[PDB]
């Protein structure tokens, strides 16, 4: 996948890295407990 | 090579040497910090040994 | 209809439906160049407008009472304004002017001036003075322009006539509202209806080339092409970043009330607040969610170390709490008519409650509606309003409080009740510790310090010449040579040798005028001063450096954007930090003899004293003068060259500055006008202002504040506040930093009461303090909130351009520049990507082609504008919107596309059936060659590399005459035997050991050829010099070509691997740039995977030069470059030795710094300019240093290639190597990814043989 | 407020923004301290009548 | 990171460091407002039951 | 001054430079003992007249107190895994004893 | 928050970069350990807290 | 590295090697110029041992 | 101030004579900072008056 002397841009490698980018920034430890907003329980 | 070992070597040895003030902060001067805020938290500490 | 039938495959090309092609580039250009402004007006006729865009025009637009009662003839025979609305109105009146309008022969419809009213008046009639000067006056204010509107519009057209575009990355169509809704275009169209009525031409005036032809209908006003111009702004503005039409047509009905006042610049001037005032500085008063940056300010505080910590959640607790401005928005809106405006404009605002990218977008979007025009009025009420006022001093210092003089100064004592004793203190340590070094006393500092001020701009020449006239000394006349006398580089010529008792009552000239028209700004004035003035001022400018760089937290930037300092401003905006953003008003003004320059100069002149006892500066002699201050004895003190220089520009200083006066739109406006203003174009001005700043503030921090209050709050504030760490100053901006005390925020009345303290303090002295505290931050013309950055588009006009005098316009090639110029402003900006570059390609078509009577037209290929920076949009049947702008300029960006699209190229020209039989290892079997040679593509790029401007030079000019200037220029500035010495000494030592290694290395004797070069290219250009250069750029596109430069051919043989993608930078919910939101899609990726950079610029690329600075006339980089060069070619330490005696160093410190340089590592930047590699100026936000060092891997992934291994020798590729992945990554759009050297084709010593052929061959 | 008058008068007789003698905002605890006021009768109970 | 690039100010002096730091902290009265809050809780329960 | 004007000694302008171009060393390594220590040296010829204050307050000790200046010491203490810091130990026992 | 905001540890982690600067090593080898630990010692996201 | 230690080690001999003339100059003439200097300063020399 | 010190000896029974609170060393001050040994040597020439 993409190793050999032929790269030619497209956008399905735009896509394939876009994923690859969005999956390692959503399995970042803080990012899956957060909040803008307080809940009702928290705010007590 | 030998010039790998030599550099891992020199590494380690800064790394050992490094002039860091986190580990005497840690030991002399965050504990009071907890002490002061404790008791004006909202939600009291609640602790296990 | 019309545009679809001429530009039938254009729009295609650009909207990203076929590929783009020269010839399709070529007939559009002759569509463009065939148009006509009626064509250009029926078109707008076609498109069928909405009710929506449907707003009313008020009547009175069009009905103007005339100029007569606007102007009058004061004591002094002088045409002057009548101001009637307030003490301000002093710029053009809307008023008609057909009835001193006169037909034009073969233009029927519009005429110029009647020439009988300027005949009449040399005459010396009042009415004609009076008639000419207002017609004048609107001229240069409908000047105000790049080029004639008709060509924006026509552009805008045809960009729009696309339709929607289709993103690669959102996978959807974009949603702009089309041209049907577009209100300003329907005004314009109405309003020139209006004016042509049944008059067949359409056009209200033509944009001539030095002058302007006015429709000859009795519905015309001077209004009207600010008007068009703001309109026209607007509506390019709307439909090209999403604006909100709501918003757009509020702005529209502001420019109409502007146009129905009196005076349209003065009403936007009393009302250009209106969308700061109920946007900005009234927001987030219900705050209930977001994030926000979280930075921490690192020691030394002065270097600027800023590092990111993350985000921080928002809550309410972090809401508005300065006070209100609802009252003062509200009368001001009332007074001004604008009532229904303010209350709409709070109402909208009032309905945010969460920071966010949906806010940020909406205050952008109206700061965009601000209108921007350069206002104009003349010199003569400029100079007679802006040099009239003086400083008011509440409390003054004491009489009995200044020793008898000495020289002609006084001493200040020490037990003064007035706060003038701290100054006086810093002053005096400043002045000793400046004194007491030993770089000070460097005969080539004083060098660079004498050849600083020296310059190819005028220096008021005159009246230096009738003052030597009448002190009877003669000047060479320079009769013969074909460059301007109004250079100081002319005037150092004329009095290179020249005794200083002689040239002493030089200091005391008169002094010349420039003006620069602003945008929403009164013009601003600078005070050109000659040589003699220029070098007396060293003492005072070198004090107040010391002191900007010892004892305060100095800034110093330029126009460009870049060179602010961001993290500043988003650590001052984020909470719970705050920021008050003081500005001192007048300062010029304020800096006056009373008090500062009395203190300062006695201050400096005792300082100075000690180190430089007996000795001379500047090639000013040490002198004896007459001291008087001790009581009962007066005897003689002698004084150094710093204390004579200080002794006399203070008589100067004491009876203030003559000012000449020629105003070319009043005739008969002439006159001396005797001012206390401190000067403007001198070499200080900012950095004492900045020293006085810094010096007072600390002053009001540590005693006047503390003595006058008594609040226990505010005395704890002031005393936690100080100035080293708290207050950042330039000039006459600053911005106090308050941090968060543990109980979150800091108390707002508390803050408020120390600001009345402040202003308060202010009076005693004089300083007229404006100070805001509105939640946002304010420096240096950028804008904060909330850690986030708003860009002010109304700022950067499109169509604006600046012209202040009767001057013509430049050549054609000239005009291409500023579209680039336009296009980088658009991009630093952060308009919608797409849609910019689809209008700056059309724009670029419009105006690349013009005609020369020779009847020939000369083109510029469309490859052209990608090698100037302009990318690509669709070519050899590739997928659409693949290039981001950010790609390099010139043969970086050129390889970057190249190797990104390089397999399909071959495979596109062979189907294309361009064949070969030889096995290329770029291209394979393709007959590139010729495909580019009828592609123009080879053509195109060569003519890249051509000026835009015509040469002046080539003059001819006997040989003597050539010879005395140049030989007066070499004794001006050998001034030192040393120095004499050190160059002799450098060039016996380059003649023996470096010869023929490079073929012109830099040197101190060629200066002056450097400044004959420059003051003759700085005169105007004539027809012939025109032909010679068309005939080039004809000869460039006739020629043939085989290949492209040695650089771009070497650099095509290296290839890469992209297979993995970054890790973010910074989190995906932070708005940190307003515009750069998730709608703007490319950007906002390549921002969240590199990372903004968090450090000064300038400091950062301090540190990359051997030398700091030189003489003018000779280049830091080119010295470091021939010195790198040098070494990389393998000259012996003689070479660099030698080469450091000839640009002035002493031999000691010349051959420890060679035998240092020769084994010394300097970095990827510095390495990369031996072959003339310099990093983009759009990277210049970003953090690149990481993506260098740690993201550009320099080994293949899966292990050691034999292809890829560096020679130990050659270590400099691997900068080279880093760049040109770096181009690569960048050039491509989406996320970063980590990229890896995969081969290269002849390995790397026959690249590195290559660029070593390449270095010696250039200096020929 | 009778404090606060004091100190304002004080200063305006030495002809000064703020006078160095100051009867407000001593270091001194005075928050016991009581004067005399319309707000009480001589029996002991309020004047909201 | 964290621990090994520690540092303290050039110059620092804890005693007025923290005399500095913590004292805007100790001006709030959320924990008199909580010990209140507490007591209803209490009486709450009880008397439901 | 006086030292100065009837002195013989004189400063010679490339010893320095002359003795340490001729120290073998590796192209290869990424550190250069001669180039560091050139660069913390950095001679010029104003440097002799502190040289020449430091012989004429031998005479007024009873009132001056010559001292090395603070910023000459390492920032941050130093350590001796760094060159540069090696170098500026030798700076400072080579100065100190003057 | 409360505890960044009222230590006086600071983390600057340009300490790291500054030791590792002089480390000796040859150029001409395949693995560079200072550079490998100043890559890695980046925290993903930047998150510090 | 090896070669680290053999530069090193070279150049330190270099410096232990030069050939300057200051420390004979300081020990052998020096004072002879302090003496004859001495008699005419107008200040004269104030010493403690 | 000095005046009103002499004055006020006369009615030490209903007029009490004290240092401001804004006279004394900030945050308790340290002997380790110049300024606060001046102000501790104002403080104690002042005091017995």
């Amino acid at each position: 996948h993409g190793l050999h002397g032929n790269m030619t841009l497209t956008s399905s490698d735009i896509q394939r890295h876009i994923t690859e980018f969005i999956s390692s920034w959503q399995n970042h430890p803080i990012v899956q407990v957060s909040a803008d907003v307080e809940n009702k329980k928290t705010a007590q | 090579t030998q010039s790998l070992v030599s550099s891992m070597r020199g590494t380690l040895d800064k790394l050992k040497l490094i002039k860091s003030m986190t580990p005497m902060y840690l030991q002399q001067l965050a504990p009071v910090e907890l002490a002061v805020i404790a008791p004006m938290l909202p939600f009291p500490p609640f602790q296990v040994p | 209809s019309m545009i679809l039938t001429q530009f039938g495959p254009f729009i295609e090309s650009i909207s990203g439906i076929t590929d783009q092609s020269n010839d399709v580039f070529e007939d559009a250009a002759k569509a463009f160049s065939m148009f006509t402004r009626s064509d250009v007006y029926k078109a707008l006729d076609e498109i069928p407008f909405s009710d929506d865009a449907m707003l009313p025009i008020p009547p009175t637009i069009y009905t103007k009472p005339s100029h007569d009662s606007y102007y009058y003839i004061d004591a002094l025979n002088r045409v002057r304004r009548k101001t009637y609305q307030g003490p301000d109105d002093v710029y053009v009146p809307n008023c008609s002017i057909v009835e001193l309008l006169e037909p034009h022969e073969t233009l029927t419809s519009y005429g110029r001036l009647s020439e009988a009213i300027e005949n009449r008046a040399k005459d010396g009639d009042s009415q004609a003075r009076i008639a000419t000067t207002y017609g004048r006056i609107a001229e240069s204010q409908a000047r105000q322009i790049k080029a004639p509107l008709e060509k924006f519009v026509l552009a805008l057209l045809v960009a729009e006539a696309g339709g929607s575009l289709y993103d690669p990355v959102l996978q959807k169509y974009d949603e702009i509202p089309d041209l049907s809704h577009n209100c300003p275009l329907w005004c314009f169209r109405e309003i020139c209806r209006h004016i042509s009525g049944p008059l067949p031409d359409r056009a209200p005036y033509l944009y001539l080339s030095a002058g302007v032809f006015w429709l000859m209908s009795p519905r015309m006003t001077s209004a009207i092409p600010p008007l068009l111009s703001d309109l026209v702004n607007l509506a390019i503005l709307q439909q090209t970043a999403g604006l909100d039409p709501s918003l757009v047509k509020l702005g529209v009905q502001i420019c109409l009330h502007a146009a129905a006042s009196s005076s349209y610049a003065w009403f936007i001037l009393k009302t250009k607040s209106i969308f700061p005032q109920n946007t900005l500085h009234s927001m987030y008063e219900s705050l209930e969610g977001g994030y926000c940056p979280n930075l921490e300010w690192l020691e030394p505080r002065s270097d600027y170390k800023f590092m990111y910590m993350g985000v921080m959640p928002l809550s309410a607790k972090y809401a508005r709490s300065a006070p209100s401005n609802d009252k003062k928005a509200r009368e001001l809106g009332e007074k001004y008519g604008l009532s229904s405006v303010v209350g709409e404009l709070r109402k909208r605002t009032k309905t945010y409650v969460k920071h966010d990218f949906a806010s940020v977008r909406y205050i952008r979007d109206a700061m965009a509606c601000t209108s921007g025009i350069f206002l104009v009025r003349t010199p003569t009420e400029t100079v007679l309003q802006e040099y009239t006022q003086s400083p008011e001093i509440k409390v003054p210092i004491p009489q009995k409080d200044w020793t008898g003089p000495i020289g002609e100064i006084r001493i200040l004592k020490d037990t003064t009740s007035s706060i003038a004793r701290y100054l006086y203190r810093t002053w005096y340590l400043a002045a000793a510790r400046m004194a007491a070094q030993p770089r000070t006393w460097d005969p080539l500092f004083q060098a660079i310090m004498r050849s600083q001020y020296v310059t190819a701009r005028g220096g008021s020449g005159a009246a230096l010449r009738e003052s030597l006239y009448a002190i009877n000394v003669s000047l060479p006349d320079f009769k013969g040579l074909p460059v301007k006398a109004a250079t100081k580089i002319f005037q150092a010529a004329q009095l290179a040798n020249l005794p200083f008792s002689h040239t002493s009552v030089a200091i005391l000239a008169d002094t010349s005028m420039g003006l620069r028209n602003q945008v929403q700004r009164r013009p601003r004035s600078i005070m050109p001063l000659n040589v003699p003035q220029q070098q007396v001022s060293a003492p005072h400018t070198l004090t107040a450096d010391y002191i900007n760089y010892h004892m305060n937290l100095s800034t110093t930037s330029g126009s460009a954007v870049i060179e602010k300092v961001i993290p500043l401003g988003v650590y001052a905006s984020s909470p719970p930090n705050q920021s008050i953003n003081i500005d001192i008003s007048a300062c010029d003004a304020s800096i006056t003899w009373d008090f500062f320059l009395s203190v300062i100069m006695a201050a400096i002149h005792e300082g100075v004293a000690s180190s430089s006892i007996g000795k001379p500066f500047m090639g000013v002699p040490a002198s004896i003068v007459n001291d008087e201050s001790v009581v009962g004895v007066r005897a003689a003190r002698p004084i150094s060259g710093m204390q004579n220089m200080i002794q006399h520009l203070s008589k100067l200083y004491k009876r203030g500055f003559s000012y000449r006066v020629n105003d070319s739109f009043s005739p008969g406006n002439d006159f001396t006008h005797m001012t206390t203003t401190f000067p403007s174009g001198s070499t200080a001005t900012s950095t004492e202002h900045t020293a006085n700043n810094s010096t007072m503030m600390e002053t009001f921090l540590t005693v006047w504040g503390p003595e006058h209050t008594d609040d226990p709050d505010v005395l704890r504030l002031m005393k936690s506040l100080t100035i080293q760490r708290n207050y950042v100053c330039q000039g006459d901006d600053g911005l106090m930093i308050i941090d968060g005390t543990t109980a979150g925020k800091v108390n707002s009345e508390t803050i408020q009461k120390m600001l009345e303290l402040i202003s308060k303090y202010g009076e005693e002295f004089g300083w007229k303090y404006d100070i805001a505290y509105d939640g946002t931050a304010e420096y240096l013309k950028l804008y904060f909130i909330f850690g986030c950055r708003i860009p002010n588009l109304s700022r950067h006009p499109i169509v604006g351009k600046e012209r202040a005098n009767s001057s013509a316009e430049e050549p054609w090639p000239a005009i291409l520049d500023q579209i680039m110029g336009v296009f980088f402003n658009g991009v630093h900006d952060g308009l919608q990507w797409q849609r910019w570059i689809r209008y700056s390609w059309a724009l670029c078509c419009a105006f690349s082609r013009q005609r020369t009577m020779i009847v020939g037209y000369l083109q510029y290929p469309m490859w052209s504008f990608v090698y100037w920076g302009l990318p690509l949009v669709k070519a050899f049947g590739s997928d659409p919107w693949i290039f981001s702008w950010y790609m390099p300029t010139g043969d970086l960006g050129m390889y970057s596309w190249i190797s990104l699209i390089r397999p399909l190229m071959t495979r596109w020209m062979v189907a294309n059936g361009y064949v070969t039989d030889r096995c290329s290892p770029v291209f394979g079997n393709a007959d590139y060659r010729r495909c580019f040679n009828e592609l123009k593509l080879y053509q195109g790029y060569y003519m890249a590399q051509l000026p835009r401007n015509p040469k002046k030079s080539g003059r001819a000019a006997p040989r003597e005459v050539r010879e005395q200037f140049t030989q007066a220029l070499s004794d001006y500035l050998m001034q030192n035997p040393e120095l004499k010495s050190r160059v002799l000494r450098g060039r016996s030592e380059w003649e023996k050991y470096g010869a023929g290694i490079i073929h012109n290395p830099p040197s101190l004797f060629d200066v002056p050829h450097k400044w004959y070069q420059g003051a003759q290219e700085a005169a105007i250009a004539t027809r012939e010099e025109l032909a010679e250069m068309d005939e080039t750029l004809m000869r460039a596109r006739r020629h043939s070509y085989s290949s492209f430069s040695k650089l771009l051919e070497a650099y095509l043989l290296v290839k890469w691997r992209m297979c993995e993608a970054r890790e973010p930078s910074v989190d995906l919910r932070l708005p940190l740039c307003a515009g750069i939101d998730p709608l703007n899609s490319d950007p906002f990726l390549k921002m969240v995977s590199v990372g903004p950079m968090l450090q000064s610029t300038r400091k950062y690329f301090a540190q990359t030069l051997f030398m700091a600075k030189t003489v003018s006339g000779l280049d830091v980089n080119a010295i470091d470059s021939a010195l790198l060069r040098l070494r990389t070619l393998g000259a012996d330490k003689k070479a660099l030795t030698a080469q450091l005696l000839m640009v002035g160093l002493q031999e000691s410190e010349a051959d420890a710094l060679a035998g240092k340089i020769m084994l010394q590592d300097v970095n990827t930047v510095q390495l990369a300019r031996v072959v003339n590699l310099a990093v983009p100026d759009t990277w210049m936000s970003l953090d690149f240093d990481s993506m260098f060092k740690h993201h550009v891997k320099l080994l293949p992934k899966d292990g050691r290639h034999l292809n890829t291994d560096i020679p130990p020798r050659m270590g400099w590729l691997r900068a080279i190597l880093r760049f040109l992945g770096a181009g690569m990554v960048m050039t491509a759009t989406g996320v970063a990814v980590d990229i890896y050297l995969e081969d290269i084709h002849g390995g790397g010593r026959s690249l590195g043989q290559r660029f070593m052929t390449w270095m010696r061959q250039e200096g020929r | 407020d009778e404090a606060d008058e004091a100190t304002k008068k004080q200063a305006k007789d030495t002809d000064k923004s703020k006078a160095q003698v100051t009867y407000s905002d001593t270091g001194i605890n005075n928050a016991n301290e009581l004067s005399r006021s319309g707000n009480v009768d001589n029996e002991g109970g309020s004047n909201q009548k | 990171v964290a621990l090994l690039s520690g540092k303290y100010p050039p110059d620092l002096v804890t005693n007025v460091w923290y005399a500095d730091a913590i004292y805007p902290m100790y001006a709030d009265t959320e924990v008199f407002s909580n010990l209140q809050r507490d007591m209803i809780t209490c009486e709450a329960v009880q008397t439901l039951v | 001054v006086l030292l100065q004007r009837i002195s013989p000694l004189q400063i010679d302008p490339t010893i320095i430079s002359n003795t340490m171009s001729t120290v073998s060393e590796s192209t290869t390594q990424t550190l250069s003992p001669a180039s560091s220590i050139l660069g913390k040296l950095r001679p010029s010829n104003s440097d002799f007249s502190s040289f020449r204050v430091a012989l004429a307050g031998w005479l007024y000790n009873g009132v001056v107190t010559t001292v090395i200046d603070d910023s000459s010491y390492p920032k941050d203490g130093g350590s001796v895994t760094s060159l540069e810091n090696l170098w500026d130990f030798f700076i400072l026992a080579l100065a100190l004893p003057l």
